[PDB]
């Protein structure tokens, strides 16, 4: 079968519970080529997934989308069976080896729920390659409804809360928020934005480069300087992973700082997010629930010398790389959402009208 | 004695009329050090008293806990004098030289605390401040002579509207100001950067008696984490330890359905205190008071 990813390095002892793996190291060194107990596409989408050639949580679910549509084209019933379950059973090794590759993001367990729901609905009686089309439709429709009506909706609704002469501060990179930016800026608000980018992804400097192609005036810092452009800062504009049953929001490690760093200099928090990325589940900390990424990504060359090469070597000494972090609902004023302008404690609502 | 109570009270309200700039407090040290050159007495214990009558005669006459404070602390003044030379011939003159050089510093107090304070105005800033106060318009005067250019907003201050004289006084300068309701200091406290407001007394633990709407203001302030700035002179420390609003001495609240005329501050919601003793923390207004009695 499908081996198990070896743990990397030595993890610290209140992070013991969660996997940590290395960039380096794959897995589908120890599988058969051609890959035959994995799809070849899950395969691949694997394979990108743990290099990391594929990142934001909206890329990550339309990859894993594709990746389906493509493993339910290629899928076959065998005889004396039924689509429903074959097909469930037959995808659940897919997103252990994925899982495995990379833990799954909260907009990736919501497709998979989505999907294997759409699955479990195909009828008995219906055709096989008539299920195969209309479940296709149904991932291209979920798509598009979840990603790109949902983003155009919540673009119109945060071109309302936009003013002319104001100062927005955006931290990382989001497609939801440079986009409301590049139509805020279109539509004939004159405004500057305030990037703000951590270590080591710096994954704030795409964002940057957006705006720059798109005439929108633009400043660039790290993290730690936060507080030093908050006075100037009229709102913060901030995009979610994740927002959970309790209002609080599930994102890139940084975002519950910059949170409290703004509440502490009297500016707005506002955190823009689609409906699918909303999650049942509640996290009070980030020590629960949490993705150790490869510690070596901290080693930097300041000089001539790097000071956290071969870490390993020091007994004691551990690497910490969090991925995600959690916000308190009381550190965020507003919620962008697709069907309106609605406050943290309102997330359960929303959870209880798209369900039914 | 040499001086009645009827021409103590018009010497006082006479001093206070021909200079209106000089505060209550100012006028009031000088009729006591006036009533000390005057008093044909002999023995330092009836001095001592007929100045603690005077001093609750010109309390009587004004409710303002700046008089009290500079009572008391001629008090103190008299009782170290005494201390320094023990025949009472000789403690008079020395009293009266003292009291003379003490009157010229606590006349160079105010520009000392506006030179020390302009500084913290900042260009295009928004002050907000609560009512008139000398003090302020003096600092805000030597803010506007450093080529400063800020904005200040004022309130009215209900119950006699001297939110409205500070803003006519702030506009004989060419300072952009306006008038907001007391209602409105929270409505309006985002807009402003910093607050500073005058003080009628200093208690001892760094806490300030100020007018009827200031608490609401520092609250305020302190909910949005605004600094709040109290320009406030010496001779207004009090040792006074209030532990809430009801706390604060009758004398003070009246006479100067229900309508209080001063309210308590607490130490934890200001941040500095500007005084002719320089730039303090509240914490240091208790070591002062520590110092001068013993």
């Amino acid at each position: 079968q499908v081996p198990t990813r070896k743990d990397y390095g030595s993890k610290v002892s209140l992070f013991s519970h969660l996997p940590q793996y290395s960039r380096q190291n794959s897995l589908t060194q120890f599988m058969s080529i051609p890959s035959s107990v994995i799809h070849p596409a899950m395969v691949r989408l694997g394979l990108q997934y743990s290099q990391g050639l594929v990142s934001g949580s909206n890329a990550r679910c339309i990859a894993l989308l594709r990746a389906l549509q493509q493993v339910i084209q290629d899928y076959t019933t065998p005889p004396n069976e039924e689509l429903s379950r074959d097909l469930v059973n037959k995808l659940k090794p897919y997103m252990s080896f994925l899982t495995q590759c990379r833990p799954l993001s909260a907009s990736m367990h919501n497709a998979i729920k989505f999907l294997n729901k759409e699955i479990t609905s195909v009828g008995s009686s219906k055709r096989e390659e008539e299920a195969k089309s209309e479940l296709r439709a149904a991932i291209d429709r979920y798509v598009q409804e979840k990603i790109v009506l949902a983003a155009q909706a919540i673009s119109r609704f945060a071109y309302q809360k936009i003013s002319n002469g104001d100062v927005i501060l955006v931290y990382g990179c989001s497609s939801l928020v440079s986009r409301i930016l590049q139509e805020a800026w279109t539509e004939g608000r004159r405004f500057r934005v305030v990037v703000v980018d951590s270590r080591p992804w710096l994954e704030g400097r795409h964002t940057l480069r957006s705006l720059v192609h798109a005439g929108v005036p633009a400043s660039y810092l790290l993290i730690p300087a936060a507080s030093y452009v908050l006075p100037e800062v009229s709102k913060v504009l901030l995009g979610a992973h994740a927002l959970l049953a309790n209002g609080s929001v599930m994102s890139r490690v940084g975002t519950a700082q910059l949170a409290l760093v703004a509440r502490a200099h009297n500016v707005p928090v506002l955190v823009c997010c689609e409906t699918y990325k909303f999650c049942e589940r509640v996290q009070t900390d980030a020590f629960v629930s949490n993705e150790l990424d490869d510690p070596d990504d901290l080693q930097c060359k300041r000089g001539e010398h790097v000071a956290l090469a071969n870490w390993q070597n020091h007994a004691s000494l551990r690497l910490l790389n969090l991925v995600y972090d959690v916000t308190p609902p009381e550190l965020v004023d507003l919620v962008i959402t697709e069907l309106g302008m609605i406050p943290c404690s309102s997330v359960p609502v929303v959870l209880r009208v798209k369900s039914s | 004695g040499p001086m009645d109570d009827k021409e103590l009270i018009e010497y006082f309200k006479s001093q206070m009329k021909e200079d209106p700039d000089m505060a209550s407090a100012v006028a009031a040290i000088r009729t006591l050090l006036e009533f000390l050159k005057r008093d044909k007495g002999e023995t330092i214990q009836g001095l001592r008293a007929n100045l603690t009558s005077a001093i609750e005669t010109l309390c009587g006459v004004d409710s303002s806990v700046a008089v009290s404070s500079g009572g008391e602390l001629f008090l103190r003044f008299i009782s170290l004098a005494s201390l320094e030379y023990s025949d009472y011939s000789k403690c008079k003159k020395i009293m009266i030289e003292r009291g003379e050089l003490f009157l010229r510093r606590i006349s160079l107090s105010r520009n000392k605390i506006a030179d020390l304070c302009h500084t913290f105005i900042k260009d295009g800033a928004t002050i907000l401040t609560h009512a008139y106060s000398r003090v302020v318009l003096r600092v805000l005067e030597a803010a506007v002579a450093a080529k400063k250019r800020f904005s200040v907003y004022v309130t009215e201050s209900q119950p006699d509207l001297s939110g409205k004289k500070m803003a006519k006084a702030l506009c004989h300068l060419n300072v952009p100001v306006t008038v907001v309701l007391d209602a409105a200091v929270g409505y309006i406290m985002e807009k402003a950067d910093l607050v500073i407001v005058g003080a009628e007394g200093v208690v001892e633990n760094g806490g300030i008696i100020n007018k009827i709407g200031t608490n609401q203001m520092a609250v305020c302030a302190k909910a949005q984490n605004k600094p709040f700035y109290v320009v406030a002179e010496s001779f207004k420390f009090v040792r006074l330890f209030p532990l809430n609003q009801q706390d604060v001495p009758d004398k003070f609240k009246y006479k100067a359905e229900e309508h209080p005329w001063v309210d308590y501050t607490a130490p934890s919601l200001i941040t500095l205190l500007f005084t002719d003793l320089g730039v303090l923390t509240p914490s240091a207004v208790s070591d002062e008071l520590i110092k001068l009695y013993l």
